[PDB]
């Protein structure tokens, strides 16, 4: 069985830099190579087959090279849209073995979030559950920091959070917290306020509401 | 153009049956020079194929699979199909269907069937023993800058699906990952900038769809 | 006795332009395939369908010789189900072709000093031609929203474009010539067969 080892295993870059994977195969595989890129929540696309030909409508800033058993793929000058998965697969006789995968991930410069938050709406506090949405638009890098205060209680345990991933045009990401409690708890209050914190922001911004149009 | 869609089971259980097809469109599998192949890829971890099949039957098989599995064509719906046998936990993934480039003999007889020329959307498969359930669906109402949304809180199991405006906007939209709460049910948020010039006179409604329970719900968000 | 003109085709002097490919019709005479996979001196050798050591044990009531030139680095476009402007404007396999595809460059003979510009191809087409299409058509192509009315200009292109084939240029962009053999056998009784 032959086996692929992939390096590396992921890797940081800015746009129009270039940068190469490679492929190493357990044993010789001539040129029976193929490349895939898998642009998140997607079907992986085939870039390069036969080890160096290019498929059709692949831009041409992609180009692959090897033979026996050392490959590359190589990004000529990287763009937003090329983050993604890359993997390279085997086709030499009926045993198909991918590699574990390349994640690439754009460097860009700092930037600072557009804060929003969202009241919970009337139709789901007639469930009985109320949950408070604050929302980070557009920043990097990823690391954020958002804190929950009601009336300044400092809120621990009553929320998670759920990061986005680059964007295909602009490489920032964006944040959900959401905090939920019973409608019970809900309405024993008057301040809401995420305070988001963020190496993009001077000082940490807080955006607020009061409960029922306050 | 040739296109590969995939159908399956939102979850199944424990040592069950696992089954998925693949309707192929735009092509006919039938007497076609191709090997169609399955390919799965469980959550967050890479690519593993499971077989692959010609029309005429022939099939080929991982052998680490092969024994828990077998794929079959039925020529004249078009479509093949893969089942997989008394499944564990490790086989939750998103199943892929595929199109083998053109299989041909060589100068010396020797027969090869290629890479996977194209990829059909993938379905995901939840190995489990849960309640499958629709989501409830609270609207998000909101210098320009306008953000609304939808939350689709508390369903089950993957996937859920989101547009707006039927799929009329989807620049700035951000639909975001889900966030399985204690509760065991997934929560998810869709959201999208708008000019804040719109938040009166354009429509916005978000479109939801959870294959597996058949809900689909329209939510419009106003200010 | 009456062998199958195969040297007619592939010793050929003259060689057609993809988008206006010659196609031979070949039957009523035996044909030697062993002549052709016995020997290295193609480039690109691949047989759709059937395996060419079982054909001498077949017979067929045709075999069409469709034969182009091409740069070497489209060889890959000439099989069932490949994309690209040689496969979708000039010259398409259908799904379930059962034949061979044969080419072997040709940079000795087709390439001239400063370029050999008399072999074109078809850039544009406004729809994907079916399999053994075959479109001449020189007609402008109006890839905006101004009818074209025979004058080329702004958004108004001649659909054919130049090859130009330097001896100097990488393989990628040498001239191959191509033969592709289709053993297609119809209600008719089969007139094409091998050997003893
Ligand atoms: C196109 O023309 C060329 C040249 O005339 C043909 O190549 C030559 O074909 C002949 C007959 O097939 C070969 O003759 C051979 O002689 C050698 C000497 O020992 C032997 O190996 C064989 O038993 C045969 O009698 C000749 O070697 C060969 N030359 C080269 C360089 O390949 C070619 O066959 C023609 N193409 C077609 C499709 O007929």
């Amino acid at each position: 069985d032959i086996q692929m080892t992939q390096s590396p295993s992921t890797l940081s870059a800015s746009v129009g830099d270039s940068v190469t994977i490679t492929c190493r195969a357990s044993q010789s595989i001539s040129s029976w190579l193929a490349w895939y890129q898998q642009k998140p929540g997607k079907a992986p696309k085939l870039l390069i087959y036969k080890a160096s030909s290019l498929e059709s409508g692949v831009p041409s800033r992609f180009s692959g090279s090897g033979s026996g058993t050392e490959f590359t793929l190589t990004i000529s000058s990287l763009q937003p849209d090329d983050f993604a998965t890359y993997y390279c697969q085997q086709y030499n006789n009926y045993r198909y073995t991918f590699g574990q995968g390349t994640k690439l991930e754009i460097k860009r410069t700092v930037a600072a979030p557009s804060v929003f938050i969202f009241p919970p709406s009337d139709e789901q506090l007639k469930s009985g559950t109320a949950s408070v949405v604050c929302l980070l638009n557009n920043f990097y890098p990823r690391e954020a920091k958002v804190q929950w205060k009601v009336d300044n209680a400092l809120q621990s345990g009553n929320s998670q959070e759920s990061v986005t991933e680059q964007d295909s045009k602009d490489s920032t990401y964006s944040l959900s917290s959401t905090l939920t409690l019973s409608k019970a708890d809900y309405e024993k209050h008057k301040v809401y306020a995420c305070e988001v914190t963020h190496q993009g922001l001077s000082s940490p911004v807080t955006k607020s509401f009061n409960r029922g149009e306050c | 153009q040739v296109q590969l869609q995939e159908s399956g089971p939102g979850l199944v259980k424990p040592s069950e049956t696992l089954s998925v097809t693949c309707t192929v469109s735009g092509g006919s599998i039938s007497s076609s020079r191709y090997y169609w192949g399955w390919i799965r890829q469980p959550p967050g971890k890479g690519l593993e194929w499971i077989g692959s099949i010609y029309y005429s039957g022939s099939t080929y098989y991982n052998p680490s699979l092969k024994s828990r599995v077998t794929i079959s064509v039925d020529t004249s719906k078009n479509q093949f199909s893969l089942k997989l046998s008394s499944v564990t936990a490790a086989d939750t993934a998103v199943y892929y269907c595929a199109r083998h480039a053109a299989a041909y003999y060589d100068r010396s007889g020797y027969y090869f069937i290629e890479y996977f020329q194209h990829w059909g959307q993938g379905t995901l498969v939840t190995v489990s023993s849960a309640s499958t359930k629709g989501p409830s669906v609270f609207p998000l109402a909101p210098g320009g800058t306008a953000a609304l949304g939808c939350l689709v809180k508390d369903y089950f199991p993957e996937p859920v699906t989101v547009s707006w405006n039927s799929g009329a906007l989807t620049s700035g939209v951000h639909t975001f990952p889900a966030v399985l709460q204690s509760s065991g049910l997934y929560s998810l948020s869709s959201v999208v900038t708008v000019p804040s010039s719109s938040l009166g006179t354009q429509t916005y409604i978000c479109n939801v769809n959870h294959k597996p329970s058949n809900t689909k719900v329209d939510k419009r968000v106003e200010p | 006795t009456n062998l199958c003109p195969f040297g007619e085709v592939f010793n050929a002097t003259r060689f057609a332009s993809v988008y206006a490919w010659n196609r031979k019709r070949i039957s009523n005479c035996v044909a030697d395939y062993s002549v052709l996979y016995n020997s290295a001196s193609f480039s690109t050798f691949k047989c759709y369908g059937v395996s060419p050591t079982k054909l001498n044990d077949l017979c067929f009531t045709n075999v069409y010789a469709d034969s182009f030139v091409i740069r070497g680095d489209e060889v890959r476009q000439i099989a069932p189900g490949q994309t690209g402007k040689i496969a979708d404007y000039n010259y398409k396999l259908p799904d379930d072709f059962t034949g061979c595809v044969i080419a072997w460059n040709s940079n000795n003979l087709d390439s001239k000093v400063g370029g050999n510009y008399n072999y074109l191809y078809r850039l544009f087409r406004k729809s994907n031609l079916k399999p053994f299409e075959r479109d001449i058509s020189t007609e402008i192509y109006q890839a905006g929203s101004t009818p074209c009315n025979g004058v080329e200009g702004f958004n108004c292109y001649f659909p054919l474009q130049s090859y130009g084939f330097q001896p100097t240029n990488g393989v990628g962009y040498q001239p191959y010539r191509v033969v592709v053999l289709s053993f297609e056998l119809l209600h008719a009784p089969a007139t094409v067969c091998g050997p003893k």
